[PDB]
Order: structure tokens, then C-alpha cells, then sequence
């Protein structure tokens, strides 16, 4: 599964 | 016996001609099965192992959500990558996110990793404690400074020392015959003279699995590092690769020179000889 | 800005033998940026019959694409792999080899 939290904006 | 999973994403902006492209793949070791094209119809995360496909309704709609959302913050990212460097509309850029978790044989946790790239050079990587950050250069450094105010480490910690081991974990015993295989390679080396005082020889490797593999060559036992062509290991197509090395040698001299094949499916690593 | 030259690779998923089914691998490896034109060729001409891998990269950020038909090798037909990219000044053409 890819991840749901922590990918934000640069 | 060791083990990863990594999902890899690539958004590629296109000046005057619509959003982004936007590309998802995820992957098992060298063994890919999962992905999402923003060009294709179905708008959707689609299988591409066999051993995926019994995952349920919830599954997909969940990762092609996850998926989504991943395109709309690398959209918003190429609008401020170029604010951050004072770039024009005039050109394509690209980047690029990877992210996951490496297990031993044992299927314990060894390392987590989350990096970004922009125009095929590092931005930003979270570091091997996952709580700070390697900014590349001073637009880099903005972006540290506002993912460490967002505490974005402690949600990738979360996610990379818990679910993606957990998941991985799942994906190893439900595909166990794809992904806990090993596949010895089949080797041989052949000779082709290229003028009546030189041949070449190269050292073949096929039908192997994972992709990890050392070829090396030796004359007298001496490695002939600069002296050797070697190829990007290869797909075969079928869950397979394939590599070359290969020198080319004075004719005459073949018995000096050996070929030495290393991978984790040999019980022993061999060496090749012209004798 | 960063830019790569693909690493071209033409060869068979198995040993070749003539009449004999068999699948054709056009291998692209090592290059940026991403937008690569790659086309298999019989003959000289461009085969329809073709599919490729989803674009992935390396551990460097290089990308590669896997280029693929089902094919029946025989003694006359002479395949090659197709590719430009902003690296390359003109389209690149390699032969299949299968005496490698
Ligand atoms: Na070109």
C-alpha cells in the first residue's frame, strides 16, 4: 500500500 | 533473502498542452505490481502481478484515492518549483518521488527511505532516522524548513516502520512463488573473433532472479575493470533477467582470461574458463 | 539541465531458433528526461504490434522502458530498435544481433 500520511506540497 | 517495497511516482509538466503527465508504479523487489497513468481512461490504480488481483473492492479504491492525491500535490509542486527557481513556462520539468522500506531475511525492518528529485537531480531525501531532512541546495532548504514546521518526518516514520512492513510483509506471502523465488543463472561465455589478431569474449547471464548480479572478468587473475563492457542488467519479459560483461582480448590469449558470476541463487559463485 | 542518453538494448526473451515463437525486447535504459520515442523495426519498418513496460527509474533517477512484440524469428527478416531523445542529435538505430 503507497502512503496515505505525509506526503505534502514542496 | 532480503526484501523491499518501493513505489515510484513521476510527474512531467507540459507547457501549452494540458496538467501534468503523471506516472505511479510500485514494486517488490525487481517485481512490479501496481500502477497509475493519469493519460489512460480508467482513472483508476490497476494490477500488474498476478498475486495482487485477489485484493478487494476497498483495496483499489483506496490506493487509486492515495494515488490521486499524490497527482494533485506533484501538480501543485511543478507551479512552485518553478516559483522557487525563476523558471519560465517555456520548458518541461520533471519530478520525481520514491519511497519504502527494506526487510532482512528474517522480514524484520532494516531501513525506510523517502526521496524527491526535481529535473533528475536530488531536492530533498529524509535521512536514515527518519526525523530530518538532506536539502540539496537553497530552494531545498524552504521546503525543509516548512516540512519540519508540518512534521511531515513523523508521518513518514509512521508509515514506512508500520504499514509499508506490514504490507510488504502480506504482498511476500500472497505472491510467495513469484516473490520468494530464486532463480540461479543459466551462464556461458561466447567467442567471436573481430579481425585475425583479436576476439572478443563475453560472459552471459539468463533467466536469473532477483536482478542483483556481479560479472566481472580477470586475465591471470587480475580484474579487468577498465578493460570491460558491461551491460544494464535486462528484463527478459517473463519475470526474468539477463546481463553481459564482456572484453576484447589478443587471439591466443583466451585461456589467461576467466569470467566470474555471482549471485544469491548460485550455491557457490562460478567461474567460467576457455579451458 | 540534467539530460541522459538511453542506453540501447535489442535482444530476444530466449535463444533464438528460426520458426520458433519467441518475443522481441527493445530495452531503454539510464535517460532523462522522460519523453523517448522508441519504435521496433522489421525490415526497416515500424512494427504495430508493440507494448511497453510503465515508466519507472532507477536509484539515480535515470528512467528505463521496456519495448516488447511477440515475434518468429527466421533467417532473413533483420530486426532493430528505433529511439530519439533530446540526447540524441539524430534517431539511433540498433540491429539485433543474435550471435552475441
Ligand atoms: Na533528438
Amino acid at each position: 500500500e503507497a502512503a496515505g500520511i505525509g506526503i505534502l506540497t514542496v | 533473502g532480503s526484501h523491499s517495497m518501493r513505489y515510484f511516482f513521476t510527474s512531467v509538466s507540459r507547457p501549452g498542452r494540458g496538467e501534468p503527465r503523471f506516472i505511479a508504479v510500485g514494486y517488490v523487489d525487481d517485481t512490479q505490481f501496481v500502477r497509475f497513468d493519469s493519460d489512460a481512461a480508467s482513472q483508476r490504480m490497476e494490477p500488474r502481478a498476478p498475486w495482487i488481483e485477489q485484493e478487494g473492492p476497498e483495496y483499489w479504491d483506496g490506493e487509486t484515492r492515495k494515488v490521486k492525491a499524490h497527482s494533485q500535490t506533484h501538480r501543485v509542486d511543478l507551479g512552485t518549483l518553478r516559483g522557487y527557481y525563476n523558471q519560465s513556462e517555456a520548458g518541461s520539468h520533471t519530478v520525481q518521488r520514491m519511497y519504502g522500506c527494506d526487510v532482512g531475511s528474517d522480514w524484520r525492518f532494516l531501513r525506510g527511505y523517502h526521496q524527491y528529485a526535481y529535473d533528475g537531480k536530488d531536492y530533498i531525501a529524509l535521512k536514515e532516522d527518519l526525523r530530518s531532512w538532506t536539502a540539496a541546495d537553497m530552494a531545498a532548504q524552504t521546503t525543509k524548513h516548512k516540512w519540519e514546521a508540518a512534521h511531515v518526518a513523523e508521518q513518514l516514520r509512521a508509515y514506512l516502520e508500520g504499514t509499508c512492513v506490514e504490507w510488504l510483509r502480506r504482498y511476500l506471502e500472497n505472491g510467495k512463488e513469484t516473490l520468494q523465488r530464486t532463480d540461479a543463472p543459466k551462464t556461458h561465455m561466447t567467442h567471436h573473433a573481430v579481425s585475425d589478431h583479436e576476439a572478443t569474449l563475453r560472459c552471459w547471464a539468463l533467466s536469473f532472479y532477483p536482478a542483483e548480479i556481479t560479472l566481472t572478468w580477470q586475465r591471470d587473475g587480475e580484474d579487468q575493470t577498465q578493460d570491460t563492457e558491461l551491460v544494464e542488467t535486462r528484463p527478459a519479459g517473463d519475470g526474468t533477467f539477463q546481463k553481459w560483461a564482456a572484453v576484447v582480448v589478443p587471439s591466443g590469449q583466451e585461456q589467461r582470461y576467466t569470467c566470474h558470476v555471482q549471485h544469491e541463487g548460485l550455491p557457490k559463485p562460478l567461474t567460467l574458463r576457455w579451458e | 539541465m540534467i539530460q541522459r542518453t538511453p542506453k540501447i538494448q535489442v535482444y530476444s526473451r530466449h535463444p533464438a531458433e528460426n520458426g520458433k515463437s519467441n518475443f522481441l525486447n527493445c530495452y531503454v535504459s539510464g535517460f532523462h528526461p522522460s519523453d523517448i520515442e522508441v519504435d521496433l523495426l522489421k525490415n526497416g519498418e515500424r512494427i504495430e504490434k508493440v507494448e511497453h513496460s510503465d515508466l519507472s527509474f532507477s536509484k539515480d533517477w535515470s528512467f528505463y522502458l521496456l519495448y516488447y512484440t511477440e515475434f518468429t524469428p527466421t533467417e532473413k527478416d533483420e530486426y532493430a530498435c528505433r529511439v530519439n531523445h533530446v540526447t540524441l542529435s539524430q534517431p539511433k538505430i540498433v540491429k539485433w544481433d543474435r550471435d552475441m
